[PDB]
């Protein structure tokens, strides 16, 4: 059996501060021996494969294929357990009887992939996941755009801003939180097997708010947002090129 | 559970668990439970005996002066009793060889750690236990004196880490008897710890 402990660390911070948070957990285990809070005591005898945290709810994936979520809040009274959970835990409305293989989370919605490779969307404000009445295997409204309605997803990774998947056919697809869905035309790409990735299988995905890296059998490959320093080097090069050296006549197009 | 009893210094709980594990051995039941417990580790690749040793470490000279949640008095007493209990228990006798020859994240056996942490009582308990073990397995294809040296100071060990040498090296900081007064003593700089030229440490600190 296992126990679930919550750790919070102000950001930015330091390594040793974090080590002290962990130290406090250890101290409680060997000093208080306190009983675990009811809301997650059902998970003590369960086996957890993956766990993610959303902006208002935590979510867990079990090795038995089940998925669940619970609302949480960080208490300012202990920032000065630092986390308090609601008493209502929500198990995935599994009306299909289909097990899940991996999970992820975005700011507006929870994400999950079934053993059939189907992509599921479930917004935090919704009591049930999305379902297409005209397509029983389409549990994500934008799967058609990504082409994931005909591809078996085998791996997923998603953190807040960005979400990326690998299909069994090695096709990568990437979509972004609905809050960027309106500018996603420069953020997203449909399911494609990039030539840079062909020849190796994707073992796992490492998505983050800004970019994704795919861990392949004998190499590493990444895509997504550039850190600030290179964004600056790029902009500077562009500006310099524009300033470096006019026959302007009627009809000429100018800026 | 039992690792926590060790770390909590719950001598009674440890003893009860060992009695149940002894029954498990005798009855040929829950044998996987015993093997699982033996395989338990905490951070630093420390096994149950390493955990005992680490708990036995002192925290202040005031406690030793007096000698000359669990309270410090009971903490030390129970940690020592648990170490000795595990060493004497019939449950672990077949496995104490491996547990005592096992090396932690710093390459030290439980005995070497007891010396390094100044837990000399624990080091003595472990040394007595180790001789018992090597003298129990004289029936093996190994020489008594391979098993013994492993438990105490295993082959390939950096001689500078040898328990005898270390025991001699483990003196106290000069501050413990100089205070903040200035005396004529050798002093060292250590950039690794930010002890730049304006700062310094005494020879003993430089060594340990």
């Amino acid at each position: 059996m296992t126990s679930i402990h919550f750790v919070v660390h102000p950001l930015p911070g330091t390594e040793d501060q974090l080590n002290d948070r962990l130290r406090e957990v250890s101290e409680k285990l060997n000093k208080y021996n306190l009983n675990s809070h009811p809301p997650l005591n059902v998970l003590e005898q369960a086996t957890i494969k993956q766990c993610v945290v959303g902006p208002n709810h935590a979510a867990f994936l079990l090795e038995d294929g089940r998925v669940c979520r619970i609302g949480f809040s960080v208490q300012p009274d202990r920032l000065e357990s630092p986390v308090s959970l609601g008493e209502d835990l929500q198990w995935w409305p599994d009306k299909d009887g289909t097990k899940f293989i991996c999970i992820g989370a975005l700011y507006s919605e929870l994400l999950a992939v079934s053993s059939k490779g189907e992509l599921y969307q479930w917004k935090w404000s919704e009591s049930e996941p999305y379902r297409n009445a005209q397509n029983p295997s389409l549990h994500h409204p934008r799967a058609t755009f990504l082409g994931l309605t005909n591809e078996k997803i085998v791996l997923l990774s998603a953190n807040s801003i960005r979400a990326t998947v690998a299909t069994e056919n090695n096709k990568v697809a990437t979509w972004v939180d609905e809050t960027l869905s309106s500018v996603a035309s420069k953020l997203e790409h449909t399911a494609q097997t990039y030539s840079e990735l062909q020849g190796e299988r994707i073992v796992s995905l490492h998505c983050c708010a800004l970019y994704t890296c795919a861990q392949l059998e004998n190499s590493l490959y990444w895509w997504g947002v550039v850190p600030f320093s290179q964004r600056k080097k790029m902009l500077e090069k562009a500006r310099a090129k524009n300033k470096k050296p006019p026959n302007i006549t009627v009809g000429t197009q100018v800026c | 559970t039992l690792m926590q009893h060790i770390l909590r210094c719950d001598y009674e709980a440890c003893r009860q668990y060992l009695m149940n594990l002894e029954q498990a051995v005798v009855l040929e039941q829950n044998l996987q439970m015993l093997q699982t417990f033996i395989s338990h580790r905490c951070d630093g690749n420390r096994n149950i005996l390493h955990a005992c040793v680490s708990v036995c470490f002192p925290t202040s000279n005031k406690e030793t002066k007096e000698e000359e949640v669990v309270e410090s008095k009971d903490r030390k007493a129970n940690a020592h009793f648990i170490l000795k209990l595990l060493c004497d228990s019939v449950v672990l006798q077949p496995y104490l060889r491996e547990l005592l020859s096992a090396k932690d994240a710093r390459g030290m056996t439980p005995f070497m750690s007891a010396v390094s942490g100044r837990a000399y009582p624990a080091a003595i308990t472990i040394l007595e236990t180790a001789q018992k073990i090597a003298k129990a397995e004289i029936s093996s294809s190994e020489k008594e004196e391979d098993v013994f040296m492993g438990m105490v100071c295993p082959s390939g060990t950096n001689p500078d880490d040898s328990p005898l040498y270390v025991l001699c090296c483990n003196d106290t900081c000069s501050f413990t008897w100089t205070g903040a007064e200035h005396i004529n003593q050798d002093i060292f700089e250590c950039r690794t710890c930010g002890l730049l030229e304006s700062l310094c440490c005494c020879t003993e600190c430089a060594r340990v």
